[PDB]
RNA sequence: UUUCAAUGGCCCGUCUUGAAACACGGACCAAGGAGUCUAGCAUCUAUGCGAGUGUUUGGGUGAUGAAAACCCAUCCGCGAAGGUGGGAACGCCCUUGUGGCGUGCACCAUCGAAGAGCAUAGCUGUUGGGACCCGAAAGAUGGUGAACCAUCUAGUAGCUGGUUCCUGCCGAAGUUUCCGGAUAGCAGAAACUCAGAUCAGUUUUAUGUGUAAAAUGAGAGUU
RNA sequence: UUGAGAAGCUCAGACGAGUAGGCAGGCGUGGAGGUUUGUGACGAAGCCUUGGGCGUGAGCCUGGGUCGAACAGCCUCUAGUGCAGAUCUUGGUGGAAGUAGC
């Protein structure tokens, strides 16, 4: 049983072609969604800082925008994260405001029955 | 008489973990040598640039 | 035994060139000597310290003077030691770190050939090694 | 290493113009046939296809 | 000027590379022995070829 | 070139055996045909960088094959954690030469208590992997009508037989000694220090055959 | 005096058995990047030949005859690369033998 990596170079290029037409199909989002920053969980790398799943419901809440549409607008949600210090609580809020910022929001038609 | 075989397992924990802070100083601490260790302009290389 | 080095590096072959030469129509033992360390084999010249350097030419009376440090191979630099001394060293190579650290703070570096066309006897140069067994 | 500061650019035409640029850093680098070669070597083999 | 760098400032687009510093600096050997500052010291010159 | 004349020369390879004797293998010709590919380890050398080092998991990119080249983010691996004398080299001389006065690297003696790697490529070595090539009844699973078939299978070997071009240099041992071995020894290969130094399958001189101190030669000793 | 492929040229002396084994320089085959502004229907490659040469040798260059569409020298890269044997594999072919015989 011995396996070979001559498709190296053919898996990169499948890989950068599946993104453009990923890219191609949803204009003008990003082919990537946001992503919070987290502290890995060991003594080691515990003073680093890097990315997580997605953004716990204070982080949503915090932050002021409801867990439904958050989904919705490109921002993940990780129901098992929770926050314990506030500087977790801040890194990612911020990550959300700055986000919100950058952020347009493309209308939708909305049906408008004659009577109510 | 001593830890526990599974209280030195974490001796290794002690010592593994200051290693990633370790390497990240050195990185740095090279690169402020680098900013320091320069060679200067030397002035005359700029007559025909 | 040893006549012909087993580098490929050319100019090497050219260093080489210059001090067969000087070797053979000089009397100084520093261009036989020279000579006979540009044949030996990368495990046998040992990076020399710029520290160890700094240590030798101001060791015991001190008395520096303006005397040229000389070594056949390498001389990394030493970060341990912050103030480096005024230091002329004639070396193959060097190391970005260590040449802009002479260079900065006091003399000069120099290759074997600027050495040759300076002292080519050998006058008042300093031959060192580093420490072989590694 | 002393060479040649300035080198000229020629125009569509082929005749030389007046401007001049400084001869790069780069035109002065060590020449190595042995290392060229044994670089060469190596990187040639690098399309290759398994049989 | 900016791809390869020099033997003392760096590439802008090519990361903390300098060009290769050299093991000699005038590379033309025949110069640095037939100098005035080596020909003034060495010895006498024997002959080419030694008669038999 | 064929032939003759004179002088000559027991069939080649293997194996055996000091050697042969042998016993083998050889009807002839052509083609095919056997240290290879790979991971690990150590060594030597070459190269790049050097208290560092390593782009190729991946991402960026590459309009002229785009499986190449080129570029670097976050990790990660492997490293990183004083006097005395003898000394290489140099200067000052100065009766010069001779030597002295010094400065003293590597290192060694002594008293003592100023990092050298990492990565790639090669060579040779070793361990696995079908493992230089060929050859031992198998066994097991599953089938076909005790027999037979197909695969697992590159099952197993200390053994057998074979292992392919030229020249040049060096060239043993063929066995002590303890104990299948670790030693040694011989041969090398490198690194050292000396010829103003030591030596010798040497010979004398002489003291009591041994020992110690003249000739004859050779540079000798270490790791 | 022209004798700097300094990897060159030149000078001197001694030496030369060889298995196991160690070291070094070369010759040859297929293909690969570079090259010879290389060769080829006015004849490539191959083949035979008591043609001529070159090298200690592995090998090489050439003449003639056949032949008919490709091939080579040089610097490096690379490997399914060199045969007299293996009761070696395959094909071919003899003596035995016009014999055993039918």
């Amino acid at each position: 049983y011995v396996k070979t990596w001559f498709n190296q170079p053919g898996r990169k290029l499948r890989r950068r072609q599946a993104r453009q037409t990923k890219a191609a199909k949803i204009a003008p989002r990003p082919v990537e969604a946001i992503r919070p920053a987290v502290k890995p969980p060991t003594i080691r790398y515990n003073m680093k800082v890097r990315a997580g799943r997605g953004f716990t419901l204070e982080e949503l809440k915090a932050a002021g925008v409801s867990r439904r549409v958050a989904s919705t607008i490109g921002i993940p949600v990780d129901h098992r994260r929770r926050n314990r210090s506030e500087e977790s609580l801040q890194r990612n809020v911020e990550r959300i405001k700055v986000y919100l910022a950058h952020l347009i929001v493309f209308p939708r038609k909305a049906g408008q029955p004659k009577k109510g | 008489t001593f830890v526990s075989s599974t209280m030195v397992r974490a001796a290794i924990r002690n010592q593994a973990a200051q290693r990633y802070v370790n390497r990240q100083e050195s990185k740095l601490e090279r690169q402020v040598r680098a900013q320091q260790n320069v060679i200067p302009e030397d002035p005359l290389d700029n007559v025909f640039a | 035994q040893r006549s012909k080095p087993a580098s490929e590096n050319v100019y090497l072959k050219l260093l080489v060139k210059l001090y067969r030469f000087l070797a053979r129509r000089t009397d100084s033992r520093f261009n036989k000597a020279i000579l006979k360390r540009l044949f030996q084999s990368k495990t046998n010249r040992p990076p020399i310290s710029i520290s160890k350097i700094a240590a030798l030419t101001s060791r015991k009376s001190a008395s520096s003077q303006n005397k040229t440090t000389v070594v056949v191979g390498t001389v990394t630099d030493d970060e341990r030691m912050l103030t480096v001394p005024k230091l002329s060293i004639a070396a193959l190579r060097f190391t970005k770190s260590a040449r802009a650290r002479i260079l900065k703070a006091g003399g000069e570096v120099l290759t074997l050939d600027q050495l040759a066309l300076r002292a080519p006897t050998g006058s008042n140069t300093v031959l060192v090694r580093g420490k072989k067994h590694a | 290493a002393a060479a040649r500061p300035t080198v000229s650019i020629y125009n569509k035409d082929g005749s030389v113009s007046s401007e001049t640029l400084a001869l790069p850093f780069v035109f002065k680098a060590p020449i190595r046939p042995d290392l060229v070669r044994s670089v060469h070597t190596a990187v040639a083999k690098n399309k290759r296809q398994p049989y | 000027d900016s791809v390869f760098g020099s033997t003392t400032e760096v590439a802008q687009l090519k990361k903390n590379y300098f060009l290769p510093e050299n093991i000699i600096s005038n590379a033309d050997v025949t110069r640095l022995i037939n100098s005035d500052e080596i020909q003034s010291i060495v010895k006498a010159a024997g002959p080419s070829r030694v008669k038999r």
